[PDB]
């Protein structure tokens, strides 16, 4: 789950 | 390096025809776009209401339920992307 | 473009490994010691390469 979490934090 | 990373991403995008974009509803959602031409896409939210969000070829609840289980229970992003891609391509 | 690191991790998490020193792409779907090797030095179309990769990522 941590790869999507990192992408979401970056996109945010 | 930042240059080399950008070049490798472009090649992955060309090889897989898979682009990772900010979500068009919430920018912190993740939008997976399949195809040269944005023909298919699906959005996922990390810790909101819907894990599986919108998708251009909309998907039935049975299909959406399967995708959530692959993503949340199984925690297998490749598997999720494989199933989502097949499902979306088959609803065009 | 700080997002590019995370994109590369996502792509690598699929088991697709760019191996440009050898002008090829590796596909590690099972982590069982077997790989699929897709050469890039050929006349294969982009469509064919994409179809192949997803075929190997599937079942």
């Amino acid at each position: 789950q941590q790869l999507l979490k990192g992408l979401s934090l970056s996109f945010s | 390096s930042n240059a080399n990373d950008a070049a490798e991403v472009a090649l992955y995008e060309r090889l897989l025809q898979l682009r990772v974009l900010p979500g068009a509803s919430d920018v912190h959602d993740v939008r997976f776009v399949f195809g040269d031409d944005s023909r298919c896409w699906i959005e996922v939210a990390m810790h909101g209401d819907h894990v599986i969000g919108n998708s251009h070829p909309a998907l039935d609840p049975k299909s959406r339920a399967t995708l959530e289980h692959v993503l949340t229970v199984q925690g297998d992003l490749a598997a999720f992307l494989v199933v989502a891609r097949d499902m979306l391509l088959a609803s065009l | 473009a700080n997002e590019n690191i995370l994109k590369l991790k996502l792509y690598r998490s699929l088991g697709v490994i760019l191996d440009l020193e050898n002008d090829q792409v590796l596909i590690n779907r099972k982590n069982d010691g077997n790989i699929d090797i897709l050469p890039l030095d050929n006349n294969l179309s982009d469509f064919y390469k994409t179809k192949y990769i997803w075929e190997r990522l599937g079942k």
